[PDB]
This record gives C-alpha cells, sequence and structure tokens, in this order.
C-alpha cells in the first residue's frame, strides 16, 4: 500500500510570514525521478504539479508562480513540502497533497492564519 | 465529471457483506481509482485501488462500475466512504464522489 500522510492536519502560521506544509511517503531505497508526481491545490486552484521533476508552468495558477515552490531537496526523504511566502489571510483554507509513486494517494491540510 | 458512489445511503447486519458501486467514465490518459473512507477527523484515508483486506475493489463487465465491497462488515466500520479518481496526466487531478454512509448494526 502506498500511502501519504501528514505531520498534522492543521498549521497555525503567521500572517505575513513564510510557511511550509508537508505530505510524507514513503520512499525505498534512492528517489526515482521519473516516476514521482507532486501535485498541491487549493481551493481548486492549482499550485505545484510536478511531473518527473518538472514543473508544468502552463498549468499552474499564475498568482502562484512566484510565491509557491517545492523545496527539492527534501524529495529524497519521502517529504513533499510546499512552501509559500508571504502569507495573507486568503492563503487560510484547506490544501490537498497526491503524491503518485508506485501508485497514489492524497490527504487535506488545514492553514489557519493567524493576525 | 465525478465518479458516483452508490447507494448513498446503506445499512447492513454485521458478518453480512457491503457493497457500493463506484462509477466512473473518464478519458484520463494515466489515472488511478482510490477507494476511502473518512478519519475519525475529516481526513481522506485510502483502503484500495483499482489497480493495485476485506476491501475488495473489482471492476464490472461493463468497464465503469467497480464494486467497492466490504466482506464481513465489523460494526466500527460504521462510517463516511467516497471513491476518488486521481489523474496523473497529462493534469494531475482529484475527482471525488459524494460521500456515503454505511451503518453496520447488531
Ligand atoms: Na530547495
Amino acid at each position: 500500500a502506498f500511502t501519504v500522510t501528514v505531520p498534522k492536519d492543521l498549521y497555525v502560521v503567521e500572517y505575513g510570514s513564510n510557511m511550509t506544509i508537508e505530505c510524507k511517503f514513503p520512499v525505498e531505497k534512492q528517489l526515482d525521478l521519473a516516476a514521482l508526481i507532486v501535485y498541491w491545490e487549493m481551493e481548486d486552484k492549482n499550485i505545484i504539479q510536478f511531473v518527473h521533476g518538472e514543473e508544468d508552468l502552463k498549468v499552474q495558477h499564475s498568482s502562484y508562480r512566484q510565491r509557491a515552490r517545492l523545496l527539492k531537496d527534501q524529495l529524497s526523504l519521502g517529504n513533499a513540502a510546499l512552501q509559500i511566502t508571504d502569507v495573507k489571510l486568503q492563503d487560510a483554507g484547506v490544501y490537498r497533497c497526491m503524491i503518485s509513486y508506485g501508485g497514489a494517494d492524497y490527504k487535506r491540510i488545514t492553514v489557519k492564519v493567524n493576525a | 465529471n465525478p465518479p458516483t458512489f452508490s447507494p448513498a445511503l446503506l445499512v447492513v447486519t454485521e458478518g453480512d457483506n457491503a457493497t457500493f458501486t463506484c462509477s466512473f467514465s473518464n478519458t484520463s490518459e494515466s489515472f488511478v481509482l482510490n477507494w476511502y473512507r473518512m478519519s475519525p477527523s475529516n481526513q481522506t484515508d485510502k483502503l484500495a485501488a483499482f489497480p493495485e483486506s476485506r476491501f475488495r475493489v473489482t471492476q464490472l463487465p461493463n468497464g465503469r462500475d467497480f464494486h467497492m465491497s466490504v466482506v464481513r462488515a465489523r460494526r466500527n466500520d460504521s462510517g463516511t466512504y467516497l471513491c476518488g479518481a486521481i489523474s496523473l496526466a497529462p493534469k494531475a487531478q482529484i475527482k471525488e464522489s459524494l460521500r456515503a454512509e454505511l451503518r453496520v448494526t447488531e
């Protein structure tokens, strides 16, 4: 069973700060990139679409182009870590991460922005 | 074009079998279909997949329908369920049925 997990379901994040939220996935010996897909969305907006080691910027909701990124050096550790800079009130809500890597699962994370 | 998951409410006596149907016709280039139960929180916990326990997913002869089958149903299996189609290419996407509820009684 490939399953994705979260450290916590709910994150409290300070208004005006940079945040990182994470989903974990089992990784064997080394990371096979070509077999890996990582997706983050929030409220049906597409944040990250990482397909075999390439962000497809075409399908990214363009308001995140600059403020959102997947921490690349955490993937070998089985950690999909989305980081958004300059967190505002609108960034509060429910985020979804999906990871596919022999094969697939997803989870939800609540972000609460304290201001 | 979300999948459907029926019947949307289902009562059965413990020990019996419990069978939802998830129907999903999709033109997606690469995708998987997952069966979820909601956690005591609202977390999506995967039970099974097509392709890949007493939680068995089975494609039917017409192809667009799948039985999600809980065999020999326990009482604390009672809870909320759903099917989630996940497309992987070219565009990654999650498509969820409405939630169904399973009541298992003594
Ligand atoms: Na990095």
